[PDB]
């Protein structure tokens, strides 16, 4: 049973490594997107 | 006497002097049409029997906004040769404006201001409306201003404006246009104010809590703040700001001549009722950063000198009481070469309520103009971004078509480096 886990523990590990390859691939350019302002806070004297 | 001209240049001018006529024309109770049903002989002549026409300009290259003013409700207040119309828009060029298609028109426009500046005997400056961005309110403007000045010269030259936004700005080619203007401004204006349409969207949304403010509220509280300035000629009060010694208190080097204008109070309707709009907190909000008229923080800045333009209901006790409590707080610094930084004046006529206006009815008004050492800041973001577009001269063939040189981008590059380096030199201290 050891080596059962041994091998379990190996593929969660490569499909983590995956996950992130592909998430950096993906985060270099971010999709397009467009919505409202989100003003600035104003400044005040402090 | 105590006459003055007002210069209306592109679109931007253009419908800040309609705001401006609208206000003057509430203010001194003359109908649209020209009657009333003293004062007004700052702005206003006088044509036979019962017609006041306004001591304006209006010049551009293209006929569309100046068609609105010929069609709306104002067209029988302006004679119609007053109104200064070209063929072709100077097209965002500060070139055309310049150069190429403002030349057939400067001869029109300086004979108009002759003859308009003949029936007054009392000339002392000219309020020329423009903006940064635009190719006739940048090149044209720029024309203007070097001609009146070989040509009328001792004359005060008051000069309102509407620089570019640090972010959120209408136009490509802008970075160019005004730094290209700014190298005439440095010596054929006395004193430029200046105007961000972005502090005034900020404005309208925090004070006047408007969701969706157009151009009309942007030439609404220009206008306001306009009149403030020009209230002591208009009126009378217990100190009054004529615009030669507002010019000689408030500019202390011959090339620092742009203050930063800001008004207060400016608020909604149902919030004025709950606020105690006393003099000491106007003169405080005056002084907020979220209050600025044009998008640079004057914490980083330190002051130079600060004219304060009361109105309404305002006596000079309270303006010493705030003056002294602005001295004492530590926020805003002052440069040690101004032990006394600040010119005042009162005037009795409270500011009117344009109808339809989004401006509450208010006793008491101030209209500072502080020429603080902040506008650094904005100038050099026009400088990185007049950088950014100009090392692959981008645009620049735009120019050299129409009569522009590299030469020229070189040179106004280099002295509007040098008014930074001047700006750095008289901000630090002794
Ligand atoms: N505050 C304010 N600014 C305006 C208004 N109309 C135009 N502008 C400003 O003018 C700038 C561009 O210049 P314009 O006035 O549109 O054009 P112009 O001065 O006629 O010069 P051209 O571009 O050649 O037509 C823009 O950045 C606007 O911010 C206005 O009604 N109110
Ligand atoms: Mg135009």
């Amino acid at each position: 049973g050891d080596q059962r886990k041994q091998m379990l523990q190996k593929y969660k590990e490569e499909k983590q490594l995956q996950k992130l390859k592909e998430q950096r691939e993906k985060a270099k350019r971010g999709i397009f997107k467009v919505g409202r302002y989100r003003p600035d806070m104003p400044c005040f004297l402090l | 006497m105590r006459e003055c001209i007002s210069i209306h240049v592109g679109q931007a001018g253009v419908q800040i002097g309609n705001a401006c006529w609208e206000l003057y024309c509430l203010e001194h109770g003359i109908q649209p049409d020209g009657q009333m049903p003293d004062s007004f002989n700052t702005f206003f002549s006088e044509t036979g029997a019962g017609k006041h026409v306004p001591r304006a300009v209006f010049v551009d290259l293209e006929p569309t906004v100046i068609d609105e003013v010929r069609t709306g409700t104002y067209r029988q207040l302006f004679h119609p040769e007053q109104l200064i119309t070209g063929k072709e828009d100077a097209a965002n060029n500060y070139a055309r404006g310049h150069y190429t298609i403002g030349k057939e028109i400067i001869d029109l426009v300086l004979d108009r201001i002759r003859k308009l500046a003949d029936q007054c005997t009392g000339l002392q400056g000219f309020l020329v409306f423009h903006s940064f961005g635009g190719g006739t309110g940048s090149g044209f403007t720029s024309l203007l201003m070097e001609r009146l000045s070989v040509d009328y010269g001792k004359k005060s030259k008051l000069e309102f404006s509407i620089y570019p936004a640090p972010q959120v700005s209408t136009a490509v080619v802008e970075p160019y246009n005004s730094i290209l203007t700014t190298h005439t401004t440095l010596e054929h204006s006395d004193c430029a104010f200046m105007v961000d349409n972005e502090a005034i969207y900020d404005i309208c949304r925090r004070n006047l809590d408007i969701e969706r403010p157009t151009y009309t509220n942007l030439n609404r509280l220009i206008s306001q703040i306009v009149s403030s300035i020009t209230a002591s000629l208009r009126f009378d009060g217990a100190l009054n700001v004529d615009l030669t010694e507002f010019q000689t208190n408030l500019v202390p080097y011959p090339r620092i001549h742009f203050p930063l204008a800001t008004y207060a109070p400016v608020i909604s309707a149902e919030k004025a009722y709950h606020e105690q709009l006393s003099v000491a907190e106007i003169t405080n909000a005056c002084f907020e950063p979220a209050n600025q008229m044009v998008k640079c923080d004057p914490r980083h800045g330190k002051y130079m000198a600060c004219c304060l333009l009361y109105r309404g209901d305002v006596v000079p006790k309270d303006v010493n009481a705030a003056i002294a409590t602005i001295k004492t707080k530590r926020s805003i610094q002052f440069v040690d070469w101004c032990p006394t930084g600040f010119k005042v004046g009162i005037n009795y006529q409270p500011p009117t309520v344009v109808p339809g206006g989004d401006l509450a009815k208010v006793q008491r008004a101030v209209c500072m103009l502080s020429n603080t050492t902040a506008i650094a800041e904005a100038w050099a973001r026009l400088d990185h971004k007049f950088d950014l577009m100009y090392a692959k001269r981008a645009f620049v063939h735009w120019y050299v078509g129409e009569g522009m040189e590299e030469g020229e981008f070189s040179e106004a590059r280099e002295d509007m480096a040098a008014l930074e380096k001047d700006y750095e030199e008289v901000g630090v201290d002794s």
